[PDB]
């Protein structure tokens, strides 16, 4: 579980490099900020497909 | 000089500009709607005449 | 009962940034204004077909007829005029197949139809059955045949 | 954020039930079907946000009091 | 040739299968509209209602009751008097 | 023929779960196992209020509890009926015969009621 | 005349007395379909009276298809029973035929031409728009359509008296422009 | 005039470029479509004259004098009609003597 | 939160009593268990859709059917599933339809 932790942290280490170290591709051509904001967009869309799974399983 | 070929073809000019305005417009129309206007529709003919 | 402004001269008429004439005029009613735009389509639709300025101003008598009377308030402009248009050819004796003025309008065949009912029933007045003889003249002049093919071809259907 | 502003919606229909209480989050997330993870958590950081803005009042102790004239 | 005689126009054939397939707007439950409509709004504060409409993918008078049960029409000065989703 | 779409379909689920089980954090050998035990389990009335009047107006219900017998599941393009028939173009789908499965893409059915 | 025309379709419209819930009777009924994108109501049939009914959500119910009075009584009953079976405290209130329409022959070629001549403030002949002509009686409120080929279609019909009377009216009508 | 300008005036003209304006509010990336319009080739007819029976005729210069018509001949243009909706395909439908 | 058609079919019971061993056996959570049925069930969409392409025809006769929520219920009798290659006989066959 110590060990887990340990592994948890570079994973918060390599999310951190992936969106910094092209936070910088933007620039030359915020990248966090563009998948939060992406993941913003689904939600709604996301339950107006899931509520349908709802009802087709009380149909079928 | 100007005889009756340069003063009508100044005429014309203006109104064919205004033609195609017309057939911007209406297009402009149906286009905002979606539907596939058609261009016989759009000319309207009484302009030039 | 009005009037209209334009430009005028070149001073005190434009201000602070191009007032123009104070305003934009803004003059009528839609009890006027809807007859009007219908009176455009109207021409409009004649001038494809090239109908005469009677069938033109029949239509428009018609259309002011039925605008006024009201039970076509529902049905929308355009159908009411290829309607009316398609009534005044048949009342001066030319008529015009409906397939002929939806060429020219907009509204389809269907709706051009039923608004011809509602605009017959409306006017309590009634339209001469049409007969083969009506379309031989403009078919074969467009198809252009001879004097004499035209003729036969009247002869034959009668 | 938008199951928060739902959240809100319940605690008004709960002041039209009248029989308005010191609550918490959790029960009312329950009630009205929906988990307690992190998620919970990430939208109670958007819930302080709206403590600071809860015109519909929202505060941490005994609260929910929301009508700034209320008597009956 | 031109102006030749069709029963209807090509574009407005079209334009009305398109229209036929796709139906009219269903009215959804309660429940499952305000669930969206509190998602929209977690997109971002305001909503024009041409636009909510279209997200929500309800009847316009269905969803103008649901939205004047919670949301309030504000003036503002972006363009003009639009709807609030945040119900107070 | 089938099995052999069979075999193809469980390529496809395992690699389309091994990312999820990434995600979830649980070890992979999970898929191995779920693989094992599915391929084991594979292989003059003028009151007239009153409707009791009449009776056994209805068929039997049971069909449709028990589902016993064979059952096609699948997608609808179009579906068409005109005053006796019902008409189904129906797409790609599966169906469930007498156990044995059946795989199609384009069905075409007429019926009568 | 000897002929009498027989009843083709009858609509009857009856108020069950209750709200219900139309994604229920979908469900758990065994002809109906219920698509509320396409139309509001749940449409179902059933084959013994040969009858399609709509049901609505007020509890209003209208019934087609029916050949007979008596089937259409029947049949929107047997509706009502089976939305009351499904839970529902359906009841027989208002039954009311709204149209009836019946269908005949007059076994000769009719000259349409001469027919809307003679009486153009009822009659409505356009054959671009549909073959048949539309005759509007007055004295019974019913809509006639005449063909070339004899056949005459009545409808607008409240009671089956109004059909047969208006058929008596047109057949002398019809018999003046015999081909 | 007839033969040169009326031609050369149908050319200079622009061509006619037509959007929808982010419309179905979608996506879009560059959902629109766009709508081009080219006029061309303009033609013109002998004078004639279209009765109230709606049958072309030709009109002799006297009979306009007498009837009080005028002495007109119809113009006629080709005009290509181009569509792009960004489906990867784009149809130039040709109209013909408009 | 998909289609689920194929669920209630040899596949799909095949996976759920699978799934159900594990569950007993503590080895999967049912989170992990739905999240499997989902991924199956893109998965197998995506594989008829694409890998099929054979036509199909039948007729028959129509006791029953319903429709909600683009749901066809059809109930068949007497249906026979003719087949360029094959012909198949059977007495009774319920087809669901979505879209």
């Amino acid at each position: 579980a110590q060990l887990k932790f340990f592994e948890q942290l570079d994973q918060i280490e390599k999310q951190r490099k992936d969106e910094q170290e092209r936070e910088i591709l933007m620039r030359a051509a915020q990248l966090r900020l563009k998948q939060k904001a992406k993941e913003m967009q689904q939600q709604e869309l996301a339950q107006m497909r899931q509520r349908d799974a709802n009802l087709t399983a009380l149909a079928a | 000089l100007d005889l009756a070929g340069p003063l009508l073809a100044f005429l014309f000019r203006g109104m064919f500009k205004n033609l195609l305005k017309e057939v911007r417009i209406y297009a402009q129309k149906f286009i905002d709607r979606g539907k596939d206007f058609n261009l016989e529709l759009a000319i309207k003919t009484r302009i030039i005449s | 009962l009005s009037t209209m402004i334009g430009k005028g001269t070149g001073a005190a008429s434009f201000d602070e940034f191009g007032n123009s004439k104070y305003q934009n005029r803004r003059t009528m009613s839609s009890s006027d204004r809807a007859m009007m735009n219908a009176f455009k389509e109207i021409t409009t639709m004649a001038d494809r077909i090239n109908l005469p300025r009677n069938i033109v101003d029949r239509t428009n008598n018609l259309f002011k007829q039925v605008y006024e009377q009201k039970s076509l308030k529902g049905r929308a402009n355009d159908a009411i005029a290829s309607a009316c248009l398609y009534i005044a050819c048949r009342q001066e004796g030319v008529p015009r197949t409906f397939k002929e003025i939806c060429a020219v309008s907009r509204i389809s065949k269907k709706e051009i139809g039923r608004c011809f009912k509602l605009i017959l029933k409306a006017l309590e007045t009634s339209v001469d059955l049409i007969t083969t003889g009506d379309f031989m003249s403009r078919f074969c002049s467009n198809l252009c045949l001879p004097k004499q093919v035209q003729m036969a071809a009247t002869h034959i259907a009668r | 954020f938008g199951v928060l502003a739902k959240i809100v919606n319940y605690m008004k229909t709960r002041h039209q039930r009248g029989d308005t209480h010191p609550l918490t989050l959790d029960e009312i997330l329950d009630e009205t079907q929906h988990l307690d993870i992190g998620l919970k958590q990430k939208q109670w950081l958007m819930t302080e946000a709206l403590v600071n803005n809860p015109k519909i009042e929202v505060i941490d102790g005994k609260y929910a009091f929301k009508p700034k004239y209320n008597v009956r | 040739t031109n102006y030749k005689p069709v029963a209807n126009h090509q574009y407005n054939i079209e334009y009305e299968r398109k229209k036929k397939e796709d139906g009219k707007r269903a009215r959804a439950d309660k429940q499952h509209v305000l669930d969206m409509l509190f998602s929209a709004f977690e997109k971002h504060q305001y909503y024009n209602l041409k636009d909510l409409v279209d997200i929500t993918k309800q009847p316009v008078v269905y969803l103008k009751e649901i939205l004047k049960e919670i949301g309030v029409q504000n003036v503002k000065g972006i363009h003009k008097n639009t709807w609030e989703l945040k119900p107070e | 023929t089938v099995p052999k779409l069979y075999r193809s379909v469980i390529e496809d689920v395992i690699n389309d779960v091994r990312d999820i089980f990434l995600d979830d954090g649980v070890d992979e050998q999970v898929l191995m196992e779920l693989k094992t035990l599915w391929e084991n389990k594979l292989m003059g009335q003028v009151e007239e209020e009153p409707l009791n009047s009449e009776d056994d107006v209805s068929d039997e219900e049971g069909q449709e509890l028990f589902d016993t017998e064979n059952v096609v599941v699948c997608q609808y393009d179009k579906i068409h009926r005109s005053k006796n028939k019902w008409k189904f173009h129906l797409k790609d789908g599966i169906m469930n015969l007498n156990g044995r499965d059946y795989i199609f893409s384009k069905a075409i059915g007429d019926a009568e009621w | 005349s000897g002929i009498v025309p027989q009843l083709q379709n009858i609509v009857s419209t009856v108020n069950l007395g209750c709200k219900l819930d139309l994604k229920t009777i979908a469900l758990r009924a065994r002809n109906a379909e219920y698509n509320p994108k396409r139309f509001a109501a749940v449409i179902m049939r059933i084959r013994e009276p040969r009858t399609t009914a709509l049901i609505f959500s007020s509890g209003k119910m209208v019934c087609t298809g029916a050949k007979s009075e008596e089937q259409s009584r029947l049949a929107a009953r047997k509706y009502a029973r089976v939305v009351q079976k499904l839970g529902f405290p359906a009841k027989f209130l208002d039954f009311k035929i709204q149209n009836m329409v019946g269908s005949c022959d007059v076994k000769f070629p009719i000259r349409l031409e001469g027919l809307v001549l003679t009486h153009q403030q009822f009659s409505s002949y356009e054959p671009e728009l549909f073959p048949g002509l539309i005759y509007r009686m007055i004295k019974p409120r019913i809509v006639l359509l005449i063909f070339v080929s004899g056949k005459v279609v009545l409808t607008g019909a409240k009671v089956r008296a109004e059909i047969y009377e208006a058929f008596e009216n047109i057949y002398p009508i019809l018999k003046g422009f015999r081909k | 005039f007839i033969q040169m300008s009326v031609q050369r005036i149908v050319e200079d003209a622009p061509p006619i470029d037509l959007q929808a304006e982010a419309q179905h509010a979608s996506g879009e990336v560059e959902e629109p479509p766009r709508y081009l319009l080219k006029f061309e080739q303009i033609y013109l007819s002998k004078p004639t004259h279209w009765e109230r029976d709606g049958a072309p005729s030709p009109m002799m210069p006297n009979e306009a004098r007498l009837r009080n018509l005028t002495y007109s001949a119809p113009l006629y243009v080709d005009i290509t009609k181009t569509v792009i909706k960004e489906g990867e395909e784009q149809l130039q439908t040709q109209h013909q003597k408009t | 939160m998909a289609y689920q058609l194929y669920r209630n079919t040899t596949l799909g019971n095949s996976l759920q009593e699978s799934l159900d061993e594990l569950i007993q056996s503590q080895q999967i959570t049912p989170q992990l268990a739905l999240q499997v049925l989902l991924q199956f069930d893109k998965a197998i969409n995506a594989a008829l859709a694409q890998r099929v392409r054979n036509r199909v025809n039948f007729r028959g006769s129509l006791n029953t059917y319903r429709f909600c929520d683009n749901v066809w219920t059809f109930v068949l009798n007497d249906v026979e599933f003719r087949e360029v290659t094959e012909l198949i006989k059977v007495d009774k066959v319920k087809i669901v339809a979505c879209d």
